C-alpha cells in the first residue's frame, strides 16, 4: 500500500492520488 | 516535493497537501 510505495519506496503524485477520496 | 521517500506524518502531510478537498485514506497496513 502507501507505505511501501511512498516510504519504503520514492513517492509519485500519481501514486498520492491513488489515495484521495 | 512528492518526489522523495516519505514517511509518517511526512506522508500524511503530502496526501493532506495534494488531495485537498478531495481528502484522503492512509492506510499503513494495507
Ligand atoms: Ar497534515
Amino acid at each position: 500500500g502507501i507505505v511501501e510505495q511512498c516510504c519504503t519506496s520514492v513517492c509519485s503524485l500519481y501514486q498520492l492520488e491513488n489515495y484521495c477520496n | 516535493f512528492v518526489n522523495q521517500h516519505l514517511c509518517g506524518s511526512h506522508l500524511v502531510e503530502a496526501l493532506y497537501l495534494v488531495c485537498g478537498e478531495r481528502g484522503f485514506f492512509y492506510t499503513p497496513k494495507a
